[PDB]
């Protein structure tokens, strides 16, 4: 209709079950509390770009290049200002 | 007191005080006003020491400094006071920065 709805939802996803709770307005499709997992493994796949044995998470390809982007941007802006 | 200091800078007791206050109004810096006073005092030499610089009468001779020398000295004093005022106000050279907006 017209009403505004706010909700700060967080939910734990575990292999045997997932525990979901919401703080705020009701979300109809989500059943609060814990619900059993139909299988004994977590159905969420973590895709990890440039994964390393010393890293918990993956790495974006921009990350090695971004200081060069900073340098290029600074030089270009200085050139444009001077021109 | 500005009046006394001007009567000392510009030499004393040939003007009267109201035009000295006027000269102070002409410029806040006392030395500029004293310089202007020095020109307008150099003008007055035509009366105080006329064009007749030297004369011998009887057994006395007196050789006054000619009007050109006195007026030249007065203009020299005026130039010194002007230079001193410019020294007081003038600041040196210095570098700055340029700013320009861009996207």
């Amino acid at each position: 209709g017209e009403n505004k709805r706010k909700a700060k939802v967080k939910q734990i996803i575990t292999a045997e079950s997932r525990f979901v709770e919401v703080e705020g307005d009701k979300i109809e499709g989500l059943e609060e509390g814990e619900t059993p997992n139909v299988w004994g493994f977590i159905p969420i796949i973590h895709f990890k770009n440039e994964a390393d044995e010393t890293l918990k998470y993956g790495q974006s390809d921009i990350e090695p290049i971004e200081p060069l982007l900073k340098a290029y941007h600074d030089v270009m802006l200085h050139a444009l200002k001077g021109s | 007191e500005k009046l006394r200091l001007l009567l000392n800078d510009k030499d004393k007791k040939s003007f009267t005080d109201e035009e000295l206050n006027l000269f102070l109004e002409e410029a806040d810096c006392i030395y500029c006003a004293a310089s202007q006073g020095w020109i307008l005092k150099s003008l007055q030499y035509e009366n105080t020491v006329g064009e007749m610089y030297e004369y011998k009468v009887g057994q006395e001779t007196y050789k006054s400094s000619s009007i050109k020398d006195l007026v030249s000295v007065a203009y020299q004093n005026a130039d010194k006071f002007k230079d001193m005022c410019t020294n007081k106000k003038e600041k040196g050279s210095f570098m700055l920065g340029i700013s320009t907006e861009f996207e």
